[PDB]
């Protein structure tokens, strides 16, 4: 009935009542390294809460502690990703039972303190929010937040309801819920998520029991009573019926639709709905509304896409899914970057930011110095916004050593070349340092299109030659595409793999092939837009299709940052890659658009003119002569056709890479597409998009093939699905 | 079956928003004052034959809540059998009340009906009633809620209406409204508001700035609502914001009443019909642009009455925004000398719930003053709706 | 007056109670959109473009019910944007007034197919949340002699001589007939259960009913400046006998109802079968201090307007706002006790203000078909001294 149990599992909570009647509930799931809101937890907390009510006469307070390195993190993702639409009634009852436990604990008539020893994320923070006082240990690696929205979910264990009761609708949504922001213990105390801090975890339980002793003495009537359960309660910022809040409340959905740019991510929409609708009723009714919106997301497809990508796929990557087995660790003592352009300067910064000593070489000391200036300008912004100290900023920049002499590469055991995209140039640049660096030094190249095997011949130690592909701006792009040439050893792979994690980025391992995976797939994205421009579609509709598809940057704007030179060279280079095999390279329609833009002198932001206009280096609207050039407006396809043309182009090209053996896992394909080239997070990756496609044709791989064949009939046979996607 | 006739059509002057004369006047008092004026016009009228009182009101809260139509029936001492119902179809509530009154008379189950509307925007600002399309995030996120001023600027952007073009219409509205007052056009229909002592409170339309110049209109200044609109209208790169407080409808207080009944009902009470309700129509359009409802509703009311644009002597479209009227004029090719001939809401104000009945009675007077035959009255609406009505002089 | 108006569909939601009600978490807009989607389920091939208007009655159009909730229902449910949507408020008969206005619109010929009904979530928007031109204006309130409906009902029972046992006897009878109708499956197809965004059940029955009501239980209930003000007008009355409690008065509930009305040609084109025909409608009134004797002249007016007498009506449905108002209406017109509110009323199932009129209208359409009877008369007293009545004939 109205129970604390859901309906064998292991017990996860240890019970301890002291002589003062303070019961210490220590969470310690023996089936894993972290306390997780799984079926074993629900049953254990069900027993514990039952016992707190049974022994209410001999209990004066409750402390919630943990025996793990973290406090409590996350729920049962393995179960929520399997929840079909018919299972909605079960997902509802699960979070309803979870919150019925926390509500009983919250209304126990006695103070309940949370002893946060480490990370309290998602459901972990939700348990803490049910307590009346929160004490956190100010240790390294500790984070607090409600990151459910990042997995396509929402805080359905009371996170939405309580943060709104604690902070009001506007503050709780923007600061906590909408983006799942993570806070360090100091920041968490600052905004109100934590009540006080301690220096070490050992002080937690003693300080918690001390706060109970003082609360019972100083506040006897308000002990164990939340602010929203005290009468006369006024919600911060007001209720939706308050005139001050009702004046700005209609602008919250439109602001959210501007931030999302029309992308079909339903999780933030549901969080705002549950937040506002919950503030209109009592606490218990607000929590049940939160349960219904939660079950709506879990049984939906986007949540399954984002759970698959940002939980299962990402963990498999971080767990060395693509790292060769058996290979051990190898230290990195001196990183030598060749080239001080925007790429090398970003590589030098993220390496020095990770603590590495960097030797930044160029062809002139003037040039290498301007590269370090990129790190100085970034540190100035970080000092201005108060995100780093003056001491660490000095230590970071002190690790970068600009130079123009190849002799300064002595002691380098990790070379990262980022010079101009040309084979014989890279051969020359590597030849004059390969004998100066250490004999086991990794020889990495940041090429975007040239095959790694062809570059590897320029060195004698071809076994240590490997592609290390970054993305601009390097200081913010989170992926490193690791390309494996035919001569590249598995040790070099693992060493670059470990380096990628060391500098705080995510790796994927790609076999050597022209265009690799990121450059090849993002080419199809741009080529679809340029085709639509030549076909006569309005440039504004093209950019809107890109932003509303979920991309971080519209296609034409991206086409000016990549510059049509690097774009046109792929056309002639990919042509000859299969030209010499009896293969017929069928020219892409977009090639005519690239050349006519170069003919008109508009090649990108680097030139200062492209599809947009750039006034003193700032983009300022689409180039007005664009409509007359390509007769824009003469073709008006459905916006959803433009959106699907770009998504399906990348999704089909990804399937080719998996078929050709360019990629070895769908996890690399999904995370690589998301973190590497900017594939929309709601898709779950350019491979998850196929199995999670949803439209008028239905949902699944079959619906994808149907929609692909539909686009093929209308726009060209390039949208025909591969054999591997069929029955 | 029955034919519906207009016997009386009066209104209060429109008081301005800031330091308005009608700000101290409760909206109920505005309606009761017009009821008392109708009694002065026909003291022998058997009020027992009045079977309903239908008022439009967009913000029926506070001073305008609790079925203000029924309040007017009781406070004015009308018979208790005289009904009283409030309705809200946003900007068309005034004309929807008149249309419903006519339809109730045509059905034969109502004999003599009082219609109109009331809106005291200085006391009950719009939005005071809340609502789902604005205060429920689940449905607000789905209907693409965008304020109407942005839809008007979007219309100007697409149709190529420049800032000078909308300001040119705004100047014309001020001139035509000033000429109408000076010519005595409004002498009989605008009933001055007085207090409980007979002292005058207001006798003219305060929002009018008859000394407007094109140079003064140019000195005026025009949430992610802009990005929300362009998400649907994706082929538009940027919205040219041309509408200011000088080329948009004024926020005012006012009320209006219209007496409607069958030919038998008027003859029994010694009334003389002034115009006949020929046809009514309702149509809609895109709610994100929120101002394209008039065109399909005017076309529908023309086809329903077997008439064309050439058969209509006067066109009266509410001046919510200058681009809306220019768009309407461009689509139907309305002659310039037939459109809002006595000025509109840009000059005189737009008291939401009352406007439809005001501009309706304005055409009843101008058809008689010009000795013309037909007039077509239409209003754009929030949410993408639209109402239209054709009257014929008798 | 040419076109005949026909009822094609008439459904409603279950009525959720006021305290700890199942419908308290449901937004008033959702109750209407749920009924719109049920109509779509029953007629998937209907060209929704032929729906020219959506007319909803609502007495407290504020907050969740402000901003023309009928238009919100059109946009939220994805109906054609040309389907309009207007809110009206004539106090208790707003739901029947919306139906009548929808009917008269079809009769004028300038409308083809209209959605009528009402919505009221009294657990989220309590009665009076809209303020009121009479309440916030002491100069008007002092002159119009305002008095709540509860005192008017007690004043009716005082004059007519209805004892505390008399009004409680009707209340017991309402609970009985409402329980018999639910048990007999009368409401099986017209009460559309409310579900959430996941399809989970929220409410499927009129949860305000107390079917085990006893005569002794009603006798233990307690009765609910205004007393003196009323006697200042009815000066020949010395003492008002307060006999109305929460067991013999209408229940505060959440609910909504939809009725589809259209011409014969409209239903023929969309493949709909007319269930009943609107014979006549009427609006009258009575004293605005007794505030509850309004439906007596409105019923005589609609009978005379239709050319019928009391004997021609098979079923009488009067809203059970207060027990004395029904007993007075029955005493005045000599209504057979076996024809009055045959399936219970608002005392048992609730009075969701602006939706009640359309609810008790659709109740009579179902009972006329269930009994194979011919004519039903539906009427509701109104605050301010008003009354609305309607005669329907089964087709
Ligand atoms: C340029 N353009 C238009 O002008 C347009 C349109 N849809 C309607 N209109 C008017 N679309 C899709 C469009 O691209």
């Amino acid at each position: 009935g109205s129970s604390h149990h859901h309906h064998m599992p292991d017990n996860t909570i240890q019970w301890d009542k002291d002589a003062d009647g303070i019961v210490t509930l220590t969470m310690d799931d023996p089936s894993g390294s972290t306390n997780v809101m799984n079926e074993a937890y629900i049953e254990s907390m069900g027993k514990a809460v039952d016992r707190l009510v049974a022994e209410k006469d001999s209990i004066t307070g409750v402390v919630v502690a943990s025996a793990k390195k973290t406090f409590f993190a996350g729920g049962d993702v393995k179960t929520m990703i399997q929840a079909r639409p018919e299972d909605a009634g079960d997902v509802f009852n699960t979070v309803e039972t979870i919150k019925r436990q926390l509500r009983t604990l919250e209304t126990l008539g006695k103070p309940v303190v949370a002893a946060i020893n480490g990370a309290a994320l998602g459901g972990g923070l939700e348990i803490a929010l049910a307590c009346h006082h929160r004490i956190a240990a100010d240790v390294k690696g500790s984070q607090l937040g409600l990151p459910e929205v990042t997995l396509g979910l929402l805080p359905g264990g009371g996170g939405v309801t309580r943060t709104v009761r604690m902070f009001g609708i506007q503050n709780a949504f923007v600061s906590v819920l909408a983006q799942g922001t993570r806070f360090k213990p100091a920041k968490a105390k600052e905004i109100g998520l934590v009540d006080e801090l301690v220096a070490t975890v050992e002080e937690l339980v003693p300080a918690a029991k001390a706060w109970i002793k003082e609360e019972l003495k100083a506040n006897p009537d308000g002990a164990g009573v939340q602010p929203w359960d005290k009468k006369g309660y006024k919600m911060p910022g007001g209720t939706p019926s308050s005139p001050g809040l009702a004046a700005i409340l209609p602008s919250f959905p439109s602001n959210l639709r501007k931030q999302l740019k029309g992308a079909p991510m339903p999780a933030p929409r549901a969080i705002l709905a549950a937040a506002v609708e919950g503030a209109q009723v009592d606490f218990d009714t607000a929590s049940r509304i939160e349960s219904r919106y939660f079950a709506s997301l879990v049984t939906g497809q986007v949540a399954k896409n984002m759970m698959q990508a940002f939980f299962f796929d990402l963990q498999a990557i971080n767990a060395g899914g693509s790292r060769p087995e058996g290979i051990g660790k190898t230290p990195i003592k001196r990183i030598g970057v060749l080239g001080a352009g925007m790429m090398g300067a970003g590589i030098a910064y993220v390496s020095a930011k990770a603590g590495y000593e960097v030797v930044l070489k160029d062809v002139s000391l003037e040039a290498a110095a301007k590269g370090k200036g990129y790190s100085e300008k970034l540190e100035a912004k970080a000092l201005e916004r108060g995100r780093t100290t003056q001491e660490r900023s000095d230590a970071l920049l002190a690790r970068i050593t600009p130079t123009a002499d190849a002799a300064d590469f002595k002691g380098v055991d990790f070379v990262i070349e980022a010079v101009f995209e040309n084979q014989e140039l890279k051969h020359k640049v590597f030849g004059e340092i390969e004998d100066i660096v250490e004999p086991n030094a990794i020889l990495g190249s940041n090429t975007s299109t040239l095959p790694i095997t062809g570059l590897a011949t320029g060195v004698k130690r071809q076994e240590d030659f490997i592609g290390i592909h970054f993305f601009s701006p390097v200081d913010k792009m989170p992926l490193v595409e690791i390309i494996k040439g035919e001569k590249t050893s598995d040790e070099a792979l693992a060493r670059v793999f470990d380096y990628t994690l060391a500098i705080g980025k995510t790796p994927i391992v790609v076999n050597d092939s022209r265009g690799f995976f990121t450059s090849r797939v993002i080419g199809t994205f741009v080529n679809e837009a340029l085709a639509m421009l030549g076909e006569g579609v309005e440039p504004a509709s093209i950019e809107q299709a890109g932003s509303q598809a979920g991309y971080p940057a519209p296609p034409l704007q991206l086409s000016d940052e990549l510059n049509l030179e690097l774009m046109h060279k792929i056309a002639v280079a990919t042509r000859k890659g299969v030209e010499d095999a009896g293969g017929t390279y069928q020219p892409h329609p977009a090639e005519a658009v690239v050349e006519k833009m170069i003919e008109l002198g508009r090649s990108g932001r680097l030139k200062g003119a492209g599809f947009y206009e750039y006034a003193d280096g700032k983009r300022s609207g689409l180039w007005p002569g664009l409509r007359e050039t390509f007769k824009s407006g003469s073709s008006q396809p459905p916006l959803q056709d433009m959106i699907d043309r770009m998504l399906f182009a990348e999704a089909l090209e990804t399937q080719k890479c998996l078929d050709e053996g360019v990629l070895t896992s769908t996890a690399d394909a999904n995370i690589g597409s998301i973190m590497g080239i900017g594939f929309p997070p709601w898709t779950g990756g350019s491979a998850q998009f196929i199995v999670g496609y949803s439209g008028p044709a239905g949902t699944g791989k079959a619906a994808f093939v149907a929609r692909a064949r539909e686009l093929a009939a209308a726009y060209g046979d390039r949208f025909l699905p591969p054999e591997s996607l069929l029955s | 079956s029955e034919e519906a006739f207009i016997y009386e059509a009066i209104r209060t002057p429109r008081g301005k928003q800031k330091n308005g004369s009608l700000h101290e006047v409760k909206p109920l008092s505005l309606v009761v004052g017009l009821i008392d004026e109708l009694r002065k016009r026909h003291p022998d009228l058997d009020e027992n034959l009045i079977s309903d009182v239908i008022l439009g009101c967009v913000s029926p809260v506070g001073d305008q809540g609790g079925d203000i139509a029924r309040a007017a029936v009781l406070a004015s001492g009308m018979p208790v059998t005289s009904g009283g119902v409030q309705l809200n179809r946003f900007c068309a509530s005034g004309l929807e009340a008149v249309n419903t009154a006519a339809q109730k008379v045509r059905s034969g189950w109502d004999d003599l009906v009082l219609a109109g509307g009331v809106e005291s925007m200085s006391r009950v600002p719009m939005g005071s009633d809340g609502g789902a399309m604005g205060l429920d995030p689940a449905t607000n996120y789905d209907v693409m809620f965008v304020p109407q001023s942005i839809g008007a600027d979007l219309i100007a952007t697409i149709e190529g209406f420049s800032r000078e073009d909308v300001d040119a219409y705004a100047l014309r509205s001020q001139q035509k409204a000033a000429e109408a007052w000076s010519g005595g056009y409004f002498a009989k229909s605008v009933v001055p508001v007085r207090d409980q002592n007979g002292l005058l409170i207001l006798d003219h339309d305060e929002h009018m700035r008859p000394d407007t110049t094109k140079e003064g209109l140019a000195k005026l200044k025009p949430g992610g609502f802009d990005d929300v609109a362009l998400q649907k209208y994706h082929w538009v790169e940027k919205i040219n914001h041309v509408h200011t407080g000088g080329n948009s409808s004024g926020i005012v207080d006012g009320a209006a009443l219209v007496m409607i009944g069958s030919a038998a009902a008027g003859k029994l009470q010694g009334l003389t019909p002034r115009a006949r309700i020929v046809a009514t129509a309702t149509s809609g359009a895109d709610p994100v642009i929120m101002l394209t409802g008039p065109t399909p509703a005017t076309r529908k009311v023309l086809d329903r009455a077997g008439l064309t644009v050439d058969d209509i002597d006067l066109f009266e479209l509410n001046e919510a925004f200058a681009s809306v009227v220019l768009k309407f004029q461009k689509d139907l090719n309305i002659p310039d000398e037939k459109l809002n001939v006595n000025g509109g809401a840009i000059a005189m104000g737009h008291p939401l719930g009352a406007t439809g009945a005001m501009i309706l009675g304005t055409m009843v007077d101008e058809l008689e003053r010009r000795n013309a035959r037909r007039a077509l009255i239409t209003l754009c609406i929030g949410g993408g709706m639209g109402v239209a009505t054709i009257i014929e002089r008798v």
